[PDB]
């Protein structure tokens, strides 16, 4: 169909695509309204599933949470069309589906992207009013309940990194919050951010060891290898702290704070020569790579199933 | 970098 994965691609056209899928693989792919933003965009995932089972285990697929990372929805939204052109055709996306749902929210934050497409390309927060400030938006990879405004974060609302007045006050993040909680049994949360090639595991707020670190950083390093095997995109693995910075109230800390134990955020392509503004003649091949990585943890959590 | 990610 009508749709260039090569390029990069408006709000309305990313939402009608994920439409297309669902209606093309009714039994695989469901698109779900999981909230809306706070311009009243809604917000949805699709949701792809084999089985009819209650409380079947499930993996949460992250992106475009910060608004100008765009190569993160580009990917978001690759990897849905990867996801049902290879079920069936690839014994390990088959056996990963058979075992648990995987639920992809290709734009985490609308109001942001809509944002970056008119007004400023380096948006990365989100568009909701503060209330004694002129400033807009707070920074939803802040807005987590995990050691809320603690280190890496601002009391601020002019800054890049404010996390609002109080844990889930941006309806996004809420309402991915809300209906993870309410679905239960999810193994595996993965947020994509960009840039730097880092594959990186909790935590962002405390220099602290994750009681499954050990496996975390194995899991990550296997993924790693397998994203350079495509094409010799070098990763750099750790906890999030040491490896990027420190960071409270971001979604994987509080995924693994909550029983989730895949919790990894990547930071994709590239590093620096380009940053936030990747030429499109990159999307597919990142997301080529990026494939084998999330294949490389989707196959860790089915063997532990 | 100079802004974060
Ligand atoms: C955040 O988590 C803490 C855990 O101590 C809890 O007390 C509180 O209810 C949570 N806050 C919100 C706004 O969800
Ligand atoms: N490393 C952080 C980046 C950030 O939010 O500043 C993350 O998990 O996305
Ligand atoms: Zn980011």
């Amino acid at each position: 169909n009508n749709f260039n994965y090569g390029a990069y691609h408006s709000l309305e056209a990313i939402y009608h695509e994920m439409d297309n899928i669902a209606a093309d693989f009714p039994d695989l792919a469901r698109r779900v309204k999981i909230g809306h933003s706070f311009e009243n965009r809604p917000m949805y995932v699709l949701k792809f599933s084999t089985g009819k089972g209650v409380r079947r285990p499930a993996v949460w697929l992250n992106a475009g949470i910060h608004s100008r990372e765009w190569i993160s929805q580009a990917t978001a939204i690759w990897t849905a069309r990867k996801i049902v052109s290879d079920y069936q055709r690839d014994p390990a996306i088959t056996s990963i589906l058979e075992k648990m749902d995987i639920f992809l929210l290709p734009v985490a934050n609308p109001d942001g992207y809509v944002y970056t497409q008119t007004q400023n390309r380096l948006w990365r927060k989100t568009r909701s009013r503060n209330p004694g400030s002129s400033c807009i938006g707070a920074d939803p990879n802040r807005n987590w309940n995990a050691s809320f405004a603690g280190k890496g974060a601002s009391d601020n609302p002019c800054s890049e990194v404010y996390h609002g007045p109080h844990a889930n006050s941006e309806v996004e993040v809420k309402s991915v919050v809300d209906f993870i909680q309410k679905h239960g049994n999810f193994k595996g949360f993965i947020d994509l951010h960009s840039y730097s090639q880092l594959l990186m595991y909790p935590y962002g707020y405390s220099v602290k060891k994750a009681p499954d670190a050990e496996e975390l950083d194995k899991v990550a390093r296997l993924a790693a290898k397998a994203l350079a095997s495509v094409s010799g995109t070098e990763y750099q693995v750790g906890p999030t702290c040491t490896t990027v910075y420190p960071a409270s109230g971001s979604s994987i800390d509080w995924a693994y704070d909550n029983g989730i134990k895949f919790a990894f955020t990547f930071e994709l392509r590239d590093t620096g020569t380009y940053g936030f503004l990747l030429p499109a003649n990159q999307i597919i091949p990142t997301a080529e790579e990026t494939w084998l990585g999330l294949k490389t943890i989707m196959e860790h959590v089915r063997d532990n199933l | 970098f100079n802004r974060p990610v």
